[PDB]
């Protein structure tokens, strides 16, 4: 994948330019944000199960989806949906540490829309779930971390939709 | 980068980042500012490092700049120096990244094959990198030099 | 599209709630900001050509892009790039009057990333241009207006990136 | 090119190439070798053509190279000359192609918009192209000059 | 303003709404104040044009240079006459309460006309901006804001 | 004021006021009523004097109200006119005082330094004051104008 | 005054101890920082007039202070205030080179509060100006230098307040 | 020069040169040969540096070369370029001396007063020097450029 540090490096490498102060400043910016991100990631990992639970409660469960004939009806489908939710959470956490959205594009985003359309999974409902997770995550991580966390969640949402 | 490496291992295992892995990330972000300064120093001295290293290399290996040798002639000598410059730029990238991976992708994979087609001697290239290291070490402070040395050594090992 | 006033209304309508004081306060906030926004919009419209010129000068021109083999090389491509810049400016102005980012999503942001990737237009350079326009706009509009203007420019930038 | 233009018209009509269209293609292929020489001549004289034309333009329009004017200053004057060079390169491409289409795509579509953003005066640019034509004509033989003139005239017409 | 309201109603094929009617009422009340603002600029017209011209020529030496279009007495007079024309249009706009009067006389086909003349459009815009600054100084602040809108429109159009 | 100046000279000499000094005080008190009227006239015409002088200055110096120039833009032009107004107020104070001292403390000491930080050109400011003088002179009667001129001239001399 | 090198020496001299490795390490630390500091000082000296101008624009001017009845009203007072600003800048630069805050205490800080109170100069506004200068200085010097520069500016501010 | 400065401080103190002062002299004599080369480079490129800097200045400040502006006209523009040349010569002298003192006596004392009589804008002059610095920096090697920059910066600071 790519990370913020590597992204700067790669941009310079295509130019063939040696690293310059302006580039260094971007790197420096990342380094300050880094400590916050690490703390946020640890919070998310510990509360991951609950985050998913809360988000499902907010959007997915107690709905047509869970009712017979709904996409998340049957244990197998229910389990699949919560597995997908976990994927989104884990990748968003990875992206937040990295400081780059690229990993989301390379692993999660590419071909997901097409897969979902063939499966008949509802994309808008999934997006709703992602947004719900974001809200829950925002609380736990705290405000400074929340802004950073939110962008990756939004990136996933935009990709799927 | 260090962080990229950690994330990639986690993704393969399909797990959230381990505490130990997270700790290493924390250490790296603290180190980064010092690393940036080390890189900056080498960038400023880049032109002289290349020049000095080139001269040393040519003294060490008369053959390369000889009618038989690949380096011989102005065009060829320029290209040899350009190569040295390329490797120095890669080293700076490595120091800021904290990993050899950035260096490795751009410079060390397929290097043997490329040079063999060119017919450039790989050992001479290694000597040039060693020469650059010595020049760079002198300008750097001792602890800074050790950090820089690791990346330089990797390059020498790779070729 | 949606505007701030309509956004409040819509949120209440889904709840089925009659408008309440908290809702009224949001509406009242918008009404005060309104007069400033109208003035800002007029400033931007009058100086639009110059804003684009200045921003291009700051980022796009005198660069590899304009040089042969660059994305903005050839008159046709140059003209296209400045047309795109104008679009972004006009839509941001619309958003600022509206007080809502939705119009940007509905018209500009939808499918832009994909279009650009197929075209081979460089996203980071485009983002750079948007940021440059923001800076120029900030000066002309003045400080109170600038804060409002900035959010919409940032919204566009985040979408593209 | 001639051929591209003919094919495009045929495809729109969804018909095979007309005899008349085919005849023009035949004429073009015969002309090509002469055209190549004309283009070669201008390429060799390119540096001087641009220089001479620039001077003429600046004499014709003092204002452009004046503190108010766009062209004023070394940086700006260089850019103005670079533009003249670009147009000359386009004209050579046109001569070999036998059609203005290659010229048109690169230089004439959106030209007004580009220059208006720059604030460069379009008529002055046209004068520069006219100036280049006169220089080019002198070096070219009369028949060659006439061929070259058409392309030069098109450019002037376009802006 | 009244014309605009009627036109919107006709498109909708409805009688004017009370709200629309109220706006018409407000406009007719405002008109007398608007007339005074216009009167002020008319009296100061000669000086506004002169001052703006000088500013423009300082800003753009080239236009009044042997190469430039404005150069020479005849040409300089014509350039000032143009500035005067635009000022007259602005006054008309203020009394009308709409840019339409301005727009018909001055802003449609302006590009084409000036291109035939070979006059630079940006310089013309600068002259209008210059006139605005002079006019603003003579006008009171609230009056100036009203006048500014019309001036800005012209600059935007050109 | 005249009186302050006289006292200060006496104190330096450590003496009671000289007869000559006393005579100057007497002359000043007689002049005062005339002076008050001159000041009153300028105060009433203040708004127009500033406006007219500004226009003259801008004609004299196109550059100041140009994109490069300090005065350029509405905010800046207002500030330039405000400065002219300030100097006019100071001049009126001077006429009633009969001395430049009131003017001098408020406006002429550190003026160079202030304007240099602002980057305002000092000569242009002087021209503005000259312009104000001409407008003021026209409204004033000839003798009145001469009195007013002296104070205006001092300002121009102080800042050049 | 005192500098970092002399401060170490003086501490050892009162003890009567010969210089030791621990002491040497502190000296060595200073020597590394030194090169950065010299570069920063040169930047500040060249841009001093502008720094003051910008800071005044940010806080002092277009304010009640400059308006009649304000402390910085009249040319004399205006000139005094900008002279004071220059002093603060020059001394902060000296302190940055020295690596010690003592010179600020010995020259600038001593008796300033009392002087200002007698004069009726407003301390909080002065502090505001110092903070503004710091921000401008930070930009010009660049990040590494900025941290070092900031502490001396903050020291002045704390002393006055 | 470095040496002159050291001697002068010693004479004021009425003492022989301090070890520290002596050390600085030693450093300077070692540096001198490098300094001579830096100066030589700028001398050779002098004509081009002045020309390029002039053009940059005029682009940055249209006003100076405008009918109102001081620089406007051929005679005036030549004089402005002559001034730039003078300052460059002074900078070269400074580099060899290792101190700004030579520069300072010839160019920086009374400069404000001279230019104010001429009515030349001081900030524009500073810009010209800044422009010359940029041109000179490009021709010089990085380390050489830093040394040259210090002297250039001093000039810019002096004329402010
Ligand atoms: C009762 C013996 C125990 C109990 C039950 C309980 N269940 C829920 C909620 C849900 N249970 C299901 C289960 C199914 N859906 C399926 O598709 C299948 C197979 C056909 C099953 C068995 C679902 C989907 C839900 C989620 C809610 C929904 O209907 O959408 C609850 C409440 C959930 C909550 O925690 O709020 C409860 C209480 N709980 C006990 O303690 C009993 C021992
Ligand atoms: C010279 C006769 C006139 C003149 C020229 C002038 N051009 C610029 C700047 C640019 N010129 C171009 C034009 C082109 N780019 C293309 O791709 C093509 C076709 C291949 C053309 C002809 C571009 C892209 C620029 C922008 C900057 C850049 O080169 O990257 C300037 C400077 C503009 C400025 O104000 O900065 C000038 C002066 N100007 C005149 O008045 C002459 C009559
Ligand atoms: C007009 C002839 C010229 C002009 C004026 C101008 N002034 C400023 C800013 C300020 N002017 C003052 C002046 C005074 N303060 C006093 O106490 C007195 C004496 C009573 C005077 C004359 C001050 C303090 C300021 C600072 C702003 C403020 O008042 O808060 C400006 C703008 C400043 C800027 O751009 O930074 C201008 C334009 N400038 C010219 O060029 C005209 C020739």
């Amino acid at each position: 994948m790519q990370d913020a540090i590597t992204a700067v490096i790669n941009n310079y490498d295509v130019q063939g330019k040696y690293l310059d102060g302006a580039a260094l400043d971007k790197l420096k910016a990342y380094f300050t944000t880094g400590a916050v991100r690490v703390r946020a990631a640890a919070v998310i990992s510990s509360n991951a199960t609950t985050i998913i639970k809360e988000a499902a409660a907010k959007a997915l469960i107690y709905s047509d989806l869970t009712r017979p004939g709904g996409n998340m009806y049957t244990t197998r489908r229910y389990a699949a949906c919560i597995r997908d939710m976990d994927y989104f959470l884990r990748y968003a956490t990875y992206a937040m540490l990295a400081g780059d959205p690229s990993i989301l594009d390379e692993r999660v985003l590419n071909g997901l829309k097409e897969t979902y359309n063939s499966l008949g999974v509802p994309i808008a409902a999934t997006v709703g779930g992602i947004q719900a997770m974001k809200e829950v995550v925002g609380g736990l991580v705290g405000p400074d971390a929340a802004k950073e966390a939110s962008i990756y969640f939004d990136y996933l949402s935009s990709g799927l939709s | 980068s260090v962080l990229t490496k950690a994330i990639v291992n986690a993704d393969a295992e399909a797990r959230y980042l381990s505490p130990g892995e997270l700790d290493r990330i924390k250490s790296f972000v603290a180190s980064g500012e010092r690393r940036l300064r080390i890189a900056q120093t080498l960038t400023e001295a880049r032109e002289r490092i290349v020049k000095q290293a080139g001269d040393q290399l040519f003294q060490k290996r008369p053959d390369v700049v000889s009618p038989g040798g690949n380096a011989y002639g102005e065009k060829m000598t320029a290209l040899c120096l350009r190569d040295l410059d390329y490797y120095l730029r890669l080293v700076t990238y490595g120091i800021v990244a904290g990993d050899v991976t950035p260096i490795e992708e751009i410079g060390i994979i397929g290097v043997k094959e490329m040079y063999n087609s060119l017919q450039t001697p790989i050992p001479a290239v290694a000597e040039g990198v060693r020469a650059m290291k010595n020049v760079a070490t002198s300008l750097l402070s001792g602890d800074d030099a050790a950090e820089a040395g690791f990346y330089f050594d990797y390059l020498v090992g790779a070729m």
